[PDB]
């Protein structure tokens, strides 16, 4: 599994390398500039919409690295390595590391903002004091929701690509084609979902 | 921020170009007006001096 993730880290790193090579503010952009810029400006408009870039700017790099990381992982899962590759999210370890880091980051940023003595109680009392005991489950739900989702969907593919393989090849090409066709979309959408809900959890953690 | 600043500088240089063209015409006509005033001042001074000399003679 670590190698399945290392391939994605090296691709994303080589892309940042290519951007460092190519970037021009004064000149016409290449593809990599337009992709990086569209992702960063989407997340920048989102964070600006809820918290404001001036109060929590530190979330933009985390959001973008999450999006590129999981998006590249899912897209790479499509390439026809079937016969070593399997999507990394299929393993709970990857999704756990990612969601748990997001959790610890935004909760520690809330503590850093309000203080260690101040943020827990404010988070518990939350939006309506009558919901105080639910907010805990609303709080404890935040990380788990992130993890078991990204797992549950990509795992749902990892099995299915195997189950389709049960077919003979002539039947096999059609369901595998349809599944991967729509799996590109589903993985992209789950990446956008993960990043956007990370942003929103950051936002409501600040206020 | 620089791609936005190129768009902002396109507007700023467009309005500064129209402001400087309007200021070029307004300064050209403002100097013309001062010249007209000075010419009329010298002309009326010549007339007054002539009239004074006429009555003195």
């Amino acid at each position: 599994t670590i190698l399945a993730t290392a391939v994605t880290a090296v691709i994303v790193i080589a892309l940042a390398f290519y951007l460092r090579a190519k970037v021009t503010s004064t000149g016409v952009p290449s593809g990599v500039q337009l992709f990086w810029e569209a992702l960063t400006i989407q997340m920048r408009q989102q964070i600006e919409g809820s918290i404001g870039m001036k109060i929590a700017p530190f979330v933009l790099p985390l959001s973008v690295t999450i999006f590129v990381f999981i998006l590249i992982s899912n897209w790479l899962a499509v390439l026809p390595l079937q016969y070593l590759y399997k999507a990394p999210a299929s393993d709970i370890n990857f999704v756990l590391a990612l969601a748990l880091f997001v959790f610890v980051c935004y909760h520690a940023a809330g503590i850093w903002r309000r203080g260690i003595v101040g943020h827990p109680i404010k988070v518990v009392k939350g939006h309506v004091a009558f919901l105080a005991p639910i907010n805990i489950v609303e709080e404890l739900a935040k990380p788990i929701s992130l993890a078991l989702r990204l797992f549950g969907n990509i795992f749902a593919g990892g099995i299915l690509v195997a189950l389709i393989a049960m077919f003979p090849w002539y039947i096999q090409w059609f369901p595998n084609a349809v599944w991967k066709t729509f799996d590109l979309f589903v993985g992209l959408i789950q990446a956008f979902i993960f990043s956007l809900l990370t942003i929103l959890y950051f936002s409501q953690s600040m206020e | 921020a620089e791609r936005e600043a190129m768009l902002a500088k396109t507007a700023a240089d467009n309005r500064k170009s129209a402001e400087q063209v309007a200021a070029a015409q307004a300064d050209y006509e403002k100097e013309m007006a001062e010249a007209r005033a000075q010419a009329s001042a010298l002309r009326d001074e010549a007339r007054a001096a002539g009239r004074s000399v006429v009555d003195e003679k």
